[PDB]
C-alpha cells in the first residue's frame, strides 16, 4: 500500500473519524499496528453511523481495502493475531504520549508537539474501544487530554498564555 | 452486510 494512499472524499457524516484516519496515515510506516487499529476504529465507527447511504458504503469499502491490504502486510504479527497484545501496544503508546505532553505542561512549555501528543493520546484511547469498553481511567485521560490540547491550542492561537 | 462480513473475516472470527 502506497504512503498516503488516498480514500475517496470523507463523507460529512464521518467528520468525527477524520483525525483517527489522519493518525493512521501518519503511522503507516512508523507503526503499521497503530495505523491498522486506527483504520479499524474508523471502519467500525463508520458502519454504526451510516452504512447504507451510497457515498458512505463506497468510502467504507475502500477503507476495508486498506485494512485487508494492511492485515496482509502484517501477517503473523502478534499485536494483530492477539487482540490484547494490540491493546497493550496502543495503550502503552497512548500513555507514552500523555506522559510526554503532561511533563511539558507541568514545566510550562507550551508548543505544537505537546498539543499534538495530548490530542493523539486521546485519539488512541478512542481507538482502544475496538478492544472493548473503556475503563474509567481511559475515560478520564481522554477527557483530560482533549481539554489540554484544544485549550492550550486556542490560547496560543489567540496570543494568550494558558 | 458485504461490509459486515469482510469485517468479521478481517478480525479473524
Amino acid at each position: 500500500m502506497a504512503a498516503l494512499a488516498p480514500l475517496p472524499p470523507l463523507p460529512a457524516q464521518f467528520k468525527s473519524i477524520q483525525h483517527h484516519l489522519r493518525t493512521a496515515q501518519e503511522h503507516d510506516k512508523r507503526d503499521p499496528v497503530v495505523a491498522y487499529y486506527c483504520r479499524l476504529y474508523a471502519m467500525q465507527t463508520g458502519m454504526k453511523i451510516d452504512s447504507k447511504t451510497p457515498e458512505c458504503r463506497k468510502f467504507l469499502s475502500k477503507l476495508m481495502d486498506q485494512l485487508e491490504a494492511l492485515k496482509k502486510q502484517l501477517g503473523d504479527n502478534e499485536a494483530i493475531t492477539q487482540e490484547i497484545v494490540g491493546c497493550a501496544h496502543l495503550e502503552n503508546y497512548a500513555l507514552k504520549m500523555f506522559l510526554y505532553a503532561d511533563n511539558e505542561d507541568r514545566a510550562g512549555r507550551f508548543h505544537k508537539n505537546m498539543i499534538k501528543s495530548f490530542y493523539t493520546a486521546s485519539l488512541l484511547i478512542d481507538v482502544i474501544t475496538v478492544f472493548g469498553e473503556l475503563t474509567d481511567e481511559n475515560v478520564k485521560h481522554r477527557k483530560y487530554a482533549r481539554w489540554k490540547a484544544t485549550y492550550i491550542h486556542n490560547c496560543l492561537k489567540n496570543g494568550e498564555t494558558p | 452486510d458485504e461490509l459486515s462480513q469482510r469485517l468479521a473475516r478481517l478480525r479473524d472470527q
